[PDB]
């Protein structure tokens, strides 16, 4: 059995490196000093700054376009005056019977 | 609309024509600036819609949606910015076009007045995946995860294409708010049936339901950490999606047509639950409690009521930010150990405390502890199923139990207990992980302050 | 985990499309190249269609 | 106006360029002989164009630069290591052997090309024929395995169906301790290693298939030592004899442009030396394939088109 | 050969296809495949070896029979109605025999055998003509009779046709075989709409050869014949791998890829006309030419196969002669799913 | 701590002749790398 | 090769792309003429 | 439509499907071809000599022509067959399969 | 041809149930048939005897097949007293199913055939029931 028991000309499997070794206060972004503290700063910067505290602040602040407070005075108004002239709330129907037209069935 | 989509599409000239160690800033810092641009749309009104124009509108459904994926991307390059540390400029390069692309056919998907345009980008967004998970892959059963995940899909899929011509040709229509306003009620034939059938197993297949939810673990466990983030996040939800907009058509035949979907949700969830007991594997744990909570977004969507849509809207959200929080801890812990197995590196609280303390935080808001989005979903859904039925709410109660079990199991088998002997290698957590973490969670704990934010068009 | 989702749930759907498809691509590719009985194929199929399409 | 359909449609006819002087010729000599002080004189004395015995970078000085690249980068092989351990575990002999052949097939189609383009023969030492004496000795040697000798058969055969056999073939024979004593009087170190087994199987080799094989189809020069240091008789001899007997005469203008449609793109000449048939001796993984691909294509001038390198100093990039 | 012969040769190919497409007699539409057929041959048997004679020889054979059918077919109409224009076939099974004639010529099942045997034998240039340009002339006149064919007869021809491709490219490792495969399904997809729309079938037409075209140019390009072979073209050429992954995705009909186009609108216009099984088998049954087409993107892009060392010095040579139309090929059967409605040209 | 990428074993599945190999189909060969096979003057005697 | 651009190639290539520009410009002004002066718009 | 007709097309039919069974002789294939020509003009010629189509006269001429060339080509074809394996056997022809 | 289909088609589901097996036992003796004669065409097996052989093996299956179906379906229907019911198909599709994987004695092979018998058969009275076309005419 002369073969080689080698299957194919392969590199070795690389072990992995270590980006504190070559570089304390690596943040863990780029093997680059440089752009390692760049890159951490414009992250911290556009994510925790800018979104998570504009965007939030804006949603907050966001108008009423869902009309809540119009749809309470809008409520408020009415039931002043229904109380008012004695009329039952609400009514049962949500559309006036005069102006449908059912079929008569004659059965 | 195109105030989003041209700055995506001008994100990938930029990407390539950026210099050689300068991608990754250009990347995060545009993504950013376009998610902050994405935060416009939820402003919605009560009525109707924003209708921008005639191909694309935004809805309080589709909002949410919209933001989440916009916000996804500047995580998924964090998190892919550390593995592709040792690959050629070119090939990053096509990693972020790939993200990007994504990106595009998901925001297009969203807004998708027409059903027709609809599809053709549900299913553009497989072409980008199926790449991702099958190139930047580690194992060698990555190949066998795309066929799967691809052929599920599309022979769910296919059917549902003949289905919208069908319809386009009876009705005259695919445009959303023409088929809301002319929607007629489905008489109870055979035709009918299989119509409704081909209409619904499309989304049914990528919740994924019950019986068809085999895909999803290869798929999770052979994609790279970018790949199951966009799965777990955004990608489950396009079903859940599609049928709350499709499901307007099908009434009154859901009623009776709901039933096998329902029992097969309702067992599903406690049998992917108990599943999760007992897993070597943490990305297969987590796939499989994905499986368990769009089992429940799938009954939520089955019974259709309001309380069920809101409940639905809200656990998808807060589902999609904590399976990628999670996946993003299992991705830190096997940079470091690759084994990607729990038993082996044990005791983790000691040597990482923070990472610990992230870890609790994204188990606790797993396990849907209040007030989070995450319990606001379950207890919307638990409801009305009890309206629906009071007998759900015992096997919604085992549901919840074992959920919490699990999810403490993942707490203490990695963090707790004797940290393994042998294992040296060990570093402290970067900045980089600690932020991505961060970001994962600050905006759960945000929008539990204002859930209406992300309860859907029927709030 | 075993019983149902690692085998019987992979037996229905994949594995017998998987299967099914294999033995019909396995049958119709396995062809010797001998027009002999190519030409009888279509001989039989020409007869057989003036037999039934009309 | 690059040769093509078009120039032999138009006016490029290669009949026309023979002039009887053409006579392609190859000389081989056993290890450590002068077969090419003699190649020389005769490329000199007939004047026809020399061509230096292809070596592990031949190909490099036709391509880019005349400059060697590394060995890494070309080859991934050594004739010092095989000398030195001709049964290396990393099978360096099968794949030096391979290499060798592949550059002794691009100098045939170079020569090949040239003699049809200009009609100005060409001498050559150990072409593609007789190339494969070497692979039978480090066979009966044991360096190298039966596959390996099945491989390069099935290589050989694929490649040189393709082409005419030289009109001439010259051998200078020469006694075994004599080339031995030639070894050490030249003072390599490693060429002081060659075993005498080694160099009896190659000289046998020579003579038992080369010789037999070509004297049906080509025109041959025994010659000894002592007679070969006179060229004026082995020209003489040359231009005496006629070529009757070879698959030449019975050329004609199409094949000569099907021969010349050939030999340019190098591609196609070098097609079948890949052929995916895997030996442990020349497969190479994935990952060593990537990067090695990657630093050749990092050298200075290799990353773009010829014409297309900045960095080497081309101009006017923006406008070819 | 003489490359003048050859630009004859070819020149008399084309102009029997041609002499087909604008004739009005059925006398000169089968002179024009006979034309079509004489100057072919020798296009196959460029490269002289046993195989490509042998494929020359199968081809002649099943043409030549095709042609006598179409003229028995031609005869039978003339006898029970003195016409030779091409209309409306006016006759029972005469229509039957033009059809199978004609079915024959494209290669459409139950006769398409010889097909993969022809595309094996013969090189990939003979090959691309092959699979491209002999499918005009037959396609052409099923178009202007079919309003004369059965629906039955055609439909079940086409649906067997794409099953079989879909099932024999599953089985291949050889690429010319794929894409003679390939060609029998797509031929399949086209004639089942020929009974309801023959603008569809024209655009189908269009959009195959387009990626047939470019398929082609990209293996001739990196020349291999084989999986393997093509296996060890990322170690040179990695963009023309990618670029054939591309085109092989839109091979597969992926949306939002430009082969997606055809099937989708021949799903739309089966589905006016009262049809829904037939699609819906025709996509499910495409899933399988999906799948092969998937398994050599696998093996050709998405993986890198070990490579050989003489690879090395295929490192320092470029190729001489370029093909000038492969960038357009390539963009045209990728990117034209936005420009759909410009089928009203009636291309 | 590298991606997997197809080995010798890999690779040879795919050399065959066809794919899926059967007992029938076993002895089948794959073509030559070039498609050319091995190709594998009469006397008289004019007498009296 | 060696070689220079070839401004023959380069002047042929700007000419057709000027030529093609100009014609289309001249096309599409005698266009939207010939169609206001047929629907009577101006 | 008279009985002569059907005999022709029956012989057509019979020619056909003898070029279909292949026992072997390549040669037979070309002969069940030719033949199949030669019922095609005798049945167009009776054709339009009854119907008195004067002009279609030209017609069976050129089919004759058209046909004996192609004959002559595959006769090229067979010769080149038969010059690799010295017969004209069908079942030689087996190297390429489906 | 379609002779055999308006054979079939005539009779009442639920009535004449020798007649149904009768008709359903000679469209599944054709087929076997057909597909007999598709086998030998494309393989010779080894000769005249076995050839004959298996041709009338797959024409008996086939044959028996369709009986099974026949009977089976038509006594369903009669017992259950409620016609143009997909589920008495369903029952006798698999019937026959059954019975194929008796014939071929495999277990999983028989479970096989229930499925994906039952299922066409059902579908198969869903689309007469509902009109569905096969081959639709070209409408537009
Ligand atoms: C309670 C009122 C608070 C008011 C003050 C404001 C507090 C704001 C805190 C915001 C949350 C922290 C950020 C999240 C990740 C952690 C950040 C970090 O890195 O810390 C490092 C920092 C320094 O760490 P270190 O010493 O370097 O590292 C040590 C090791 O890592 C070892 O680390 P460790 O073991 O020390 O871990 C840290 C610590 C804490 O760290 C965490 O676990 C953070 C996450 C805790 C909640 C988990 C999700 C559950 C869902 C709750 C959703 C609430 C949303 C409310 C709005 C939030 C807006 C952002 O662990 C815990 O205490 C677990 C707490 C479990 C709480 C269970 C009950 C929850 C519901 C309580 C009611 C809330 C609403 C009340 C409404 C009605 C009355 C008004 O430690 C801290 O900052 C601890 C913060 C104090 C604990 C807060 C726990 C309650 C917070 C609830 C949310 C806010 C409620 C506001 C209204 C309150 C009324
Ligand atoms: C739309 C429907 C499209 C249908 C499918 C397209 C048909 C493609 C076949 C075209 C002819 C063969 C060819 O061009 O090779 C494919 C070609 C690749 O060429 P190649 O493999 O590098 O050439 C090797 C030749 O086989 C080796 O041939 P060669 O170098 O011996 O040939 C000498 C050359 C040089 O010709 C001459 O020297 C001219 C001599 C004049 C003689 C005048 C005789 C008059 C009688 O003549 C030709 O190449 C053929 C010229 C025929 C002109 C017909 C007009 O790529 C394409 O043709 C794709 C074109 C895109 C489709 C058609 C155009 C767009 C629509
Ligand atoms: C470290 C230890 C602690 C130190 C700090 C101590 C201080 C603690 C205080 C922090 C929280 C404690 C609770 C105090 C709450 C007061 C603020 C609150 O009232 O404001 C909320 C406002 O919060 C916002 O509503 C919710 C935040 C928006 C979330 C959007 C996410 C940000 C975008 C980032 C990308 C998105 C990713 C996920 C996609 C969906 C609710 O406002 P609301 O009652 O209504 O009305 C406001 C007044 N109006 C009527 C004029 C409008
Ligand atoms: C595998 C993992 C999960 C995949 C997804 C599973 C979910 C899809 C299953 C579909 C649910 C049921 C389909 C049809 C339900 C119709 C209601 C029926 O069951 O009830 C009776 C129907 O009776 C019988 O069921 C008849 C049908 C019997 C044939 C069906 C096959 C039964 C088992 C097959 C299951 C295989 C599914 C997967 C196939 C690949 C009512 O009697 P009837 O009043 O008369 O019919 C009412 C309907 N009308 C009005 C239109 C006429
Ligand atoms: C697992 C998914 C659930 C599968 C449940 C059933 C599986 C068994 C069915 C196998 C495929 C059957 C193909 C033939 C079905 C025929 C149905 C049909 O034709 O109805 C079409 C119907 C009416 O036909 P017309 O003739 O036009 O009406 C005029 C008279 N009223 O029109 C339509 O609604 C067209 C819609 C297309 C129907 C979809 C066909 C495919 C089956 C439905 C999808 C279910 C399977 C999904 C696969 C899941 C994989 C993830
Ligand atoms: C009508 C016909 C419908 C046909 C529908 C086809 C569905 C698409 C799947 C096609 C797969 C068929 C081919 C096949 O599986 O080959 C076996 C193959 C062997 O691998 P190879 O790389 O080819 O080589 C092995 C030896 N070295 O097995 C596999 O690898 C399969 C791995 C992926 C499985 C994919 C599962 C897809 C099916 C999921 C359910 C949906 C199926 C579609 C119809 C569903 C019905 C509604
Ligand atoms: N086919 C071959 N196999 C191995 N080595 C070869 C082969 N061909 C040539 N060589 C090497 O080429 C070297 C130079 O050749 P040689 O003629 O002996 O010396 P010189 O160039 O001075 O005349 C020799 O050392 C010989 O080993």
């Amino acid at each position: 059995p002369p073969e080689p028991t080698i299957r194919l000309q392969e590199d070795p499997d690389p072990e992995d490196e270590n980006l504190y070794e070559k570089n304390p206060d690596s943040h863990g972004y780029d093997k680059d000093p440089i752009v390692d503290l760049w890159n951490m700063r414009v992250v911290f910067f556009f994510g925790f700054s800018i979104v998570l505290v504009l965007g939030s602040t804006f949603v907050a602040y966001l108008p009423d376009y869902r009309m809540q407070e119009w749809a309470r005075r809008e409520a408020e108004r009415l039931v002043k005056y229904r109380e008012a002239n004695g009329l039952p709330l609400m009514e049962s129907n949500c559309f006036d019977p005069n102006k449908i037209q059912l079929p008569e069935d004659e059965d | 609309m195109l105030k989003i989509i041209i700055p995506t599409t001008m994100l990938l000239p930029m990407t390539w024509m950026s210099k050689h160690n300068m991608i990754w800033i250009n990347a995060t810092v545009h993504s950013l600036l376009i998610s902050l641009i994405s935060l416009s749309l939820l402003n919605q009104l009560g009525e109707n819609s924003l209708n921008f124009s005639l191909t694309f509108f935004s809805d309080s459904l589709s909002a949410p949606l919209l933001v989440l994926t916009t916000w996804l991307l500047p995580l998924m390059l964090m998190a892919s910015q550390s593995h592709l540390s040792k690959e050629t400029t070119t090939r990053k390069k096509l990693y972020i076009t790939m993200l990007i692309l994504l990106q595009l056919f998901l925001i297009m998907t969203f807004t998708a007045t027409e059903l027709i345009l609809f599809y053709i980008l549900f299913e553009a967004t497989l072409v980008p995946t199926l790449i991702i998970i099958t190139r930047w892959g580690n194992q060698t059963e990555r190949l066998n995860a795309g066929l799967y995940f691809l052929f599920y899909t599309l022979a769910g899929s296919l059917p549902l294409l003949v289905a919208l011509v069908y319809i386009q040709n009876t009705t005259g229509s695919l445009n959303f708010l023409i088929i809301h306003y002319w929607s007629h009620p489905l008489s109870n034939s055979w035709s009918n049936i299989f119509m409704w059938l081909a209409c619904i197993m499309a989304f049914m297949v990528k919740m994924p339901l019950y019986g068809l939810h085999l895909w999803l673990p290869k798929a999770h466990v052979e994609a790279p950490i970018a790949g199951s983030m966009v799965l777990a996040a955004v990608l489950l939800k396009l079903g859940g999606y599609g049928m709350m907009r499709i499901t307007t058509i099908l009434n009154p035949l859901t009623n009776y047509m709901a039933y096998p979907f329902l029992m097969l949700s309702m067992w599903g969830m406690i049998m992917t639950s108990s599943i999760c007991l007992r897993q070597t594997d943490l990305k297969s744990l987590i796939a499989y409690s994905s499986v368990s909570h769009m089992a429940l977004v799938i009954v939520a969507i089955m019974i259709q009521t309001p309380w069920s849509f809101m409940g639905a809207t809200a656990l998808m959200i807060a589902h999609g930010l904590t399976s990628s929080m999670l996946f993003c801890l299992a991705n830190t812990n096997y940079e470091r150990v690759h084994s990607r197995t729990m038993i082996l590196a044990r005791g983790l609280q000691t040597l990482l405390p923070l990472m610990a303390t992230w870890w609790l935080v994204a188990s606790l808001t797993n396990l849907a502890l209040p007030p989070s989005i995450n319990l606001i979903g379950e207890l919307f859904i638990i409801t009305a199923s009890f309206s629906w039925s009071n007998i759900t709410i015992i096997l919604m109660g085992m549901n919840m139990m074992i959920t919490a079990l699990y999810s403490l199991y993942m707490l203490i088998t990695t963090q707790r207990g004797k940290y393994t002997h042998h294992i040296n290698n060990i570093k402290p957590s970067f900045t980089r992980e600690n932020a991505l973490m961060a970001l994962h969670i600050l905006p759960l704990l945000l929008l539990t302050l204002n859930p209406k934010m992300i309860l859907g068009p029927l709030y | 985990s075993s019983l149902l989702d690692l085998i019987w749930l992979e037996t229905i759907l994949p594995k017998t499309t998987s299967f099914i498809q294999m033995k019909m691509s396995i049958m119709v590719s396995n062809q010797k190249g001998l027009i002999k009985l190519y030409f009888l194929s279509f001989l039989i199929t020409i007869m057989i269609s003036m037999t039934l399409f009309n | 106006l690059q040769y093509g359909p078009l120039a032999f449609v138009l006016g490029e006819r290669t009949t026309r360029k023979l002039t009887e002087t053409s006579k392609v010729i190859t000389v081989d000599g056993n290890i450590c002989s002068g077969k090419g002080r003699l190649a020389r004189e005769i490329a000199e004395k007939l004047g026809l164009r020399h061509f230096p015995e292809a070596g592990i970078h031949y190909a490099d000085s036709t391509t880019g630069d005349g400059k060697p690249l590394d060995v890494q980068l070309s080859g991934n092989c050594s004739l010092e290591k095989f000398y030195d351990d001709p049964k290396s575990n990393d099978g360096n002999s099968y794949r030096l052997q391979s290499w060798l052949y592949a550059s002794r097939l691009l100098q045939y189609a170079d020569a090949l090309e040239h003699l049809l383009s200009t009609g100005q023969g060409v001498v050559l030492e150990r072409s593609i024929y007789s190339d494969f004496v070497f692979l039978e000795a480090m066979y009966r040697q044991g360096f190298i395995r039966k596959q390996c000798v099945e491989h390069y058969n099935e290589v050989k055969k694929v490649t040189a169906c393709e082409y005419l056999p030289p009109h001439v073939v010259v051998y200078v024979d020469v006694p075994v301790p004599e080339i031995q004593s030639r070894i050490q009087k030249k003072g390599n170190p490693h060429e002081m290693k060659i075993t005498a087994a080694y160099l009896q199987d190659i000289e046998n080799a020579y003579k038992k298939t080369f010789l037999p094989e070509m004297s049906e189809k080509c025109e041959v020069l025994q010659y000894s030592a002592r007679e070969a240091e006179d060229a004026e008789k082995v020209v003489e001899d040359i231009e005496y004899l006629k070529c009757d007997k070879g698959p030449w005469p019975d050329q004609d203008d199409r094949t000569f442009h099907r021969l010349r449609m050939l030999v340019q793109n190098k591609l196609e000449v070098l097609n079948y030396t890949t052929i995916p048939v895997y030996l442990p001796e020349i497969t190479i993984g994935a990952h060593q394939s990537d990067r090695v691909f990657q630093k050749f294509t990092e050298l200075p001038g290799r990353k773009y088109s010829p014409g297309y390198n900045e960095d080497v100093g081309d101009k006017w990039i923006w406008l070819k | 050969m003489n490359p003048i012969i050859y630009t004859t040769l070819i020149m008399t190919v084309m102009s029997g296809t041609m002499l087909v497409m604008i004739s009005s007699h059925w006398l000169l539409i089968w002179i024009g495949f006979e034309m079509n057929l004489l100057a072919m041959i020798p296009v196959l048997m460029k490269n002289f070896n046993p195989r490509a004679t042998e494929a020359a020889t199968k081809y002649f054979l099943t043409q030549a029979t095709a042609s006598m059918m179409l003229m028995m077919a031609i005869i039978i109409n003339l006898l029970y109605s003195g016409q030779w224009t091409i209309t409306k076939m006016f006759n029972p099974v005469a229509m039957t025999m033009m059809t199978m004639a004609l079915a024959m010529k494209l290669g459409l099942s139950p006769f398409h055998f010889w097909v993969p045997e022809v595309t094996q034998g013969i090189s990939l240039q003979a090959g691309l003509l092959l699979l491209t340009w002999q499918k005009l002339a037959p396609l052409s006149v099923l178009c202007q009779i079919s309003q004369s064919i059965n629906p039955n007869l055609m439909l079940t021809m086409a649906m067997l046709s794409i099953l079989i491709g879909g099932w024999g490219g599953l089985n291949q490792t050889q690429l010319r075989k794929i894409m003679a495969y390939s060609s029998i399904a797509h031929m399949g997809w086209m004639t089942a709409v020929l009974p309801y729309n023959t603008t569809m079938t024209i655009l189908n037409l269009l959009i195959y050869i387009t990626m047939t075209l470019a398929m082609f140019m990209l293996l001739i390009h990196s020349s291999a014949t084989t999986t393997l072979s093509l296996s060890h073209t990322w170690n040179k050429m990695p963009v023309i791998t990618s670029l054939m992954m591309v085109t092989l995705l839109s091979m597969g009909g992926l949306p939002p890829l430009s082969g997606f186009m055809p099937k989708w609108m021949i799903i739309q216009e089966m589905t006016k006309n009262e049809s829904i099984i037939m699609p819906t088998l025709m996509a499910m049954t495409a899933l399988l030419n999906l799948y092969f087409y998937m398994r050599l993107a696998y093996s050709s892009s998405l993986t890198m196969f070990p490579s050989t060392n003489n690879m090395k010095m295929k490192w320092q040579f470029e190729h001489t002669k370029q093909m000038k139309l492969l960038p357009t090929m390539i963009v045209l059967s990728t990117l034209v799913l936005p420009m759909t409605p410009a089928l009203s040209s009636l291309n | 701590a590298r991606q997997w990428q197809p080995d010798v074993e890999w690779a040879e599945q795919f050399g065959g002749a066809v794919m899926y190999p059967t007992k029938e189909t076993a002895h089948w060969k794959p073509p030559p790398w070039n498609d050319v096979d091995p190709p594998k003057n009469l006397t008289l005697n004019f007498g009296p | 090769p060696h070689g220079s651009p070839d401004w023959l190639k380069v002047g042929l290539t700007l000419g057709t792309s000027v030529f093609l520009w100009i014609y289309l410009i001249k096309q599409h002004k005698e266009d939207v003429l010939e169609y206001k002066r047929r629907n009577g718009l101006e | 439509m008279p009985l002569v007709y059907m005999n022709i097309i029956m012989a057509f039919a019979i020619a056909l499907a003898g070029l279909l069974m292949y026992r072997s002789h390549l040669m037979s294939s070309l002969l069940c071809l030719e033949g199949m020509m030669l019922s095609l003009f005798i049945m167009s010629t009776l054709i339009i000599l009854n119907t008195h189509f004067t002009l279609a006269n030209m017609m069976p001429i050129i089919l004759l022509v058209f046909a004996a060339c192609e004959a002559a080509l595959g006769l090229s074809l067979l010769v080149m067959v038969s010059n690799t394996y010295g017969t004209d056997y069908v079942q030689n022809l087996n190297l390429l399969q489906c | 041809a379609k002779t055999l289909l308006h054979k079939y088609s005539d009779i009442p589901e639920g009535t004449e149930c020798h007649r149904k097996a009768y008709a359903s036992t000679s469209i599944g003796g054709a087929t076997g048939l057909i597909v007999s004669a598709y086998s030998i065409a494309l393989k010779p097996p080894a000769s005249f005897l076995e050839g004959v052989a298996r041709t009338g093996r797959y024409t008996f299956t086939s044959a028996a097949i369709g009986a099974i179906f026949g009977l089976t379906s038509c006594i369903s229907a009669q017992v259950r007293e409620k016609p143009d019911d997909p589920l008495n198909y369903f029952i006798g599709g698999c019937a026959g199913g059954l019975t194929l994987g008796a014939r071929t004695r495999s277990y999983g092979i028989g479970a096989a055939a229930c499925a994906y018998m039952g299922l066409t058969a059902a579908l198969v009275k869903m689309g007469q029931l509902e009109g569905w076309q096969v081959f639709a005419e070209p409408k537009v």
